[PDB]
């Protein structure tokens, strides 16, 4: 009674099979980058629209990798969005070093990975490889662990 | 009038696990669920259930 | 306006199809697909609206 | 990870099919031929007609490819509309009516009703078939008498009911990564050729220059220039101190082995042989490439009466008014004036050499005469 | 003397109706306890058996914690009031995770992301006096007379 | 390396040897005799059309080591009560290994039916009781012949044709190839020596620029192009190896595989000899030697359990068409030395024409003839 492991292991690809949600009926507005926290600006019609994270947001989701729906390479402006809202995924970070196994994330600005010393939220998955000079993580994304505040 | 039911879980492994004799694994856990569920009729027969009045 | 597929059209490219159900414990789930894309008006200047009427 | 509006096994096959010249052989080689090898009917009172009604209606190209998408995608429709004057979803009534024939691949077609009733024998199968081709048409219900559904090989019960009851490609992953590894080998081949010899040079100082400089790019222009130019009958003159030239080579042996035992591999996983894959006769006997097209006849008609019969039990009776009939399969043979000559001459000799003297008269003899196919024409009469 | 054409829109929610095809949850293992219930409420658990396993639920009163809304089934619920309900001694459907359309007793929209309070008798309110850990999920419409509110659900 | 569903649907080579004896042997055909005409045994046989499941009744048979076969009779009783004698049936439908069980046991003194179960359960699935059948109404097919002291371990039930040695020698095969592809790969490589060149803290663009230049430099080397290095700071060499063999073992490797298997090259490699023009004949009538002393152990008891529900004559005998292609020129010379054969000499003596006409269309001729004196 076992979970498979999913084998390419690229920025903005799910990490494994275990429970995962995609909420594909998204768009976006700016341009964001496979891999990066995406938060919720408004809603039209039973539609999200996203942006890229600010400093001060929520994070509601990572972007997610897809070979149809962008041709280009990243998510462009007015085109529809895949976001991962609960599962594991591979996060683009700043990071230097691999953080303490279950910690809590802190995303900095555009929505990279750069603290593990938070409150509440995502949690460090126990994955840690090199990507393009720089790292890739592991997190456990879940619904509802962040709230917006009042 | 009411409905029962349970379920079972099996695993593939489990499935190609093979024994010197006796009724496979499948069998028994499909017996198993049979024979609850007759229980349960026959208890709710000779003892009833207070929330379901 | 002018009425001719050479100026403006819609155009569906899948119609409507509902896929298989997939089962779960004691229900189903029946999803439904389709494609358009709109007007597009390849050559315009032969349509006139005439507002605040 | 997966797109839930359709499958992609679709995509992969068919752009597999389309793009490779080696998938086009060994998916439509065998079809062809079984269909067109053409058959004969029994208990018929004449052939001609028969003939006529046949290649009036030359249904023949949509049945080829009909067998063609059922081998390939592992499942295939084909319907043929009655001349009948009753709504298409509704049963027909015994007759011998048809004026069309269409086909569509696996991916249209689901079923609707299903009924398991003990009296009948039936029970289990389905009654009602949904069709769904798109083209702005509206999806509609087909009795089970209209439809033939053509399927490719057996599988295992336990992915028989995995798969809606349909079959699997002919194309199995097996037969797929060995196709692909044919062309990895080829370009390592070619690569080999490329890398057989190579030149070097050495200069005391040439990594003193830093990079994107006039001096280096006049070097670099030098060396190619002077490389053009030398060969067998010229000389390149450099200096002792500074300056060395040397070259290195490496031999090539046993790549055309190496390609023809990819081959081997190729022909013995895909189960057609090498005259007519590779398409090359061995040439080093006379007398073989005929012992090996009758054994490649011999798994023809192996499979085809498994396969091409049902259509003709299925499309038949809707043309045939006569109450029996028997059908039988040509020879896989290529028949030649000379042989054909002298089995004709000992057939007609056979056949009235020693009747003389029997109760075998002409009205029989006429029948067996002209039941073997003969040249001699012979009307009808006495 | 020439022709015309109409267009009209069907409503987008009902109350108790799940909002789509995401994570959810189902109990059906429950049994109602102590009265009725509304298609679309909160109800909160009395007490589990130990051995049979059965949990009793009734509707939401004050003080105590929300663990699940019923939802909406053709099959499950009588007809009173002009509404679906969940009548006494019967198996019931509760949900413990998704998107569900509630009844709400609020008058402007809320906003995405925050928290969910309640009222006493378990219909949203926007300054309600019982604290849940749901969210809203954005959805705010309204049936004929009837507001319903788009709430995303947990396990407790 | 049990799952034997796996092996059969994925690789093609298994799929072969589980499949090709039973079809082409079911297909070759049969004859009877005692009957009064072959016309209406073959309309009401290709009526019937149950070949499809006696083909996939016998596949899984021979794989699974164990099948059940169905034939259900137009008669006005229950399923469970005996058959009283008669020639009807109305369908015929197989279940593989896993669905069938017995039930009942008898073990009376008197019959020597004692030890051969009486009462079957079948449990097919598809949300449908399992039900009880009696014994006349079925047939079992098992696999092939093994020691007593596995046989009552397995329920008096055969074994697979995929025992491990078969299941490892075709395993390895594949890893053959693997590695004859990995030695054609490594047929040469090139070194590039640069003092220094660990000096560099790693992730930097300077080896970035670095392997760019690589990439350039590598891409465009060849027999009419040369490359500069610099003598004191860098080097470059080649170093290659050969390859020979290769072919030989893996041919080598087949050659086990059909040896283990036990059905020859002509039919399992499908590649001619080549080298002899006149010696694949025998090879396949060896071939067919051997199937058909394998189709005299199986393919008959299916043939005697299923005619006598048919047949209302009495007694009848099979014989099984000697499987050989047949051949236009062949045909017609065979034809014309058995016509002047049977009557040749037969016009002196008791032989008459009621008898020399049963003998002459004996032998199946293509040369027709309507029935009468």
């Amino acid at each position: 009674y076992e979970n498979l492991f999913l084998r390419p292991a690229c920025p903005g690809n799910i990490s494994d099979t275990s429970t995962y949600n995609i909420d594909g009926a998204c768009v976006a507005q700016g341009d964001i980058g496979f891999g990066s926290a995406v938060q919720v600006v408004g809603i039209v019609d039973g539609v999200k629209v996203v942006a890229a994270l600010p400093d001060g947001g929520t994070p509601y989701g990572i972007a997610f990798r897809s070979q149809y729906e962008h041709l280009s390479g990243k998510i462009l402006d007015g085109e529809v969005c895949n976001v991962v809202s609960h599962g594991r995924v591979w996060t683009l970070t700043s990071l230097g070093e691999a953080p303490s196994l279950f910690s809590k994330l802190q995303f900095g600005s555009g929505g990279v990975v750069t603290g593990g010393s938070g409150s509440a939220g995502w949690t460090f998955a126990g994955g840690f490889v090199k990507h393009e000079d720089g790292y890739i993580i592991e997190v456990q994304v879940k619904q509802n662990a962040f709230i917006a505040p009042p | 009038v009411f409905r029962l039911g349970n379920a079972y879980l099996i695993s593939i492994d489990e499935i190609k696990a093979g024994q010197a004799t006796g009724r496979p694994l499948s069998t028994r856990k499909a017996s198993a669920c049979q024979l609850a569920h007759d229980q349960l009729v026959n208890r709710l027969v000779f003892k009833g259930s207070a929330p379901h009045k | 306006y002018e009425k001719n597929p050479m100026n403006m059209s819609i155009e569906i490219p899948e119609a409507f199809n509902m896929l298989p159900a997939q089962p779960k414990d004691l229900h189903f789930k029946v999803p439904c697909t389709s494609k358009c894309t709109g007007l597009t008006i390849y050559r315009p200047m032969t349509i006139v609206l005439i507002t605040g009427v | 990870p997966k797109p839930f509006f359709m499958s992609d096994a679709s995509y992969h096959v068919g752009s597999f099919y389309n793009d490779n010249a080696t998938a086009k052989r060994i998916v439509d080689v065998i079809p062809e031929e079984m269909v067109t090898a053409g058959f004969k009917i029994s208990g018929v009172k004449d052939e001609k007609e028969f003939k006529s009604l046949w290649d009036s209606y030359k249904i023949d190209p949509s049945l080829v490819d009909a067998l063609c998408w059922a081998r390939l995608y592992g499942g295939a429709a084909i319907v043929a509309i009655i001349n009948d004057n009753r709504m298409l979803t509704s049963p027909v009534k015994p007759g011998a009516k048809l004026e069309g024939v269409r086909v569509y691949d696996r991916f249209a077609i689901t079923i609707e009703k299903r009924v398991t009733n003990a009296r009948s024998p039936r029970y289990g199968e389905p009654e009602i078939y949904k069709v769904s081709p798109g083209d702005n048409i509206q999806p509609y219900l087909i009795h089970h008498t209209r439809i033939f559904i053509a399927d490719g090989e057996r599988v295992t019960p336990q992915m028989r009911k995995q798969n809606q009851g349909w079959g699997a490609s002919v194309l199995n992953k097996s037969l797929i990564d060995a196709i692909c590894d044919y062309d990895y080998c080829e370009s390592l081949a070619t690569q080999i050729l490329r890398r057989k010899q190579q030149a070097v040079w050495k200069v005391k100082g040439l990594a003193e220059m830093c990079d994107d400089d006039d001096a280096q790019y006049a070097a670099r222009l030098r060396l190619a220039q002077v490389d053009d130019n030398s060969g067998v009958g010229r000389a390149i003159g450099i200096d002792a101190e500074t300056e060395e030239y040397d070259v290195l080579n490496s031999d090539i042996s046993g790549v055309p082995e190496f390609l023809s035992s990819k081959m081997d591999r190729i022909v013995s996983l895909s189960g057609i042989h090498e005259i007519i894959i590779k398409n090359k006769n061995v040439g080093g006997v006379s007398a073989s490439q005929n012992t090996a097209l009758e054994t490649f006849y011999k798994l023809v008609d192996r499979k085809r009466e498994e396969d091409y019969r049902p259509l003709l039990e299925f499309l038949l009776p809707f043309i045939v008014d006569e109450q029996e009939w028997s059908i039988e399969f040509e020879p896989l043979s290529v028949p030649s004036k000379k042989e054909e000559s002298e089995i004709t001459k000992n057939n007609v000799e056979s056949v009235t050499k020693a009747i003389t003297e029997q109760i075998i008269d002409l009205e029989e003899a006429r029948d067996t005469l002209r039941s073997i196919a003969p040249e001699f024409k012979l009307k009808d009469g006495n | 003397q020439i022709n015309a054409s109409y267009q009209r829109d069907m409503a987008i929610a009902l109350p108790g109706m799940v909002a789509d095809t995401s994570k959810y949850n189902i109990d059906g293992a429950c049994v109602v306890n102590e009265g009725d219930v509304l298609v679309g409420a909160a109800v909160q658990v009395v007490q589990a058996q130990a051995v049979d396993g059965h949990k009793l639920v009734k509707a939401l009163t004050t003080g105590t914690t929300p663990y699940g809304v019923a939802i909406r089934s053709h099959w499950q619920t009588v007809n009173a009031q002009n509404q679906m309900i969940y009548e006494d001694g019967g198996a019931i459907n509760v949900m413990t995770s998704g998107r569900v359309w509630m009844l709400s007793k609020s008058t402007e929209a809320p906003t995405f992301g925050s928290a969910v309070k309640l009222d006493v008798d378990g219909q949203e309110k926007s300054d309600g006096t019982i604290e849940t850990t749901w969210t809203y999920a954005g959805g705010w419409t309204k049936y004929k007379d009837i507001q319903l509110v788009e709430v995303q659900l947990h396990q407790l």
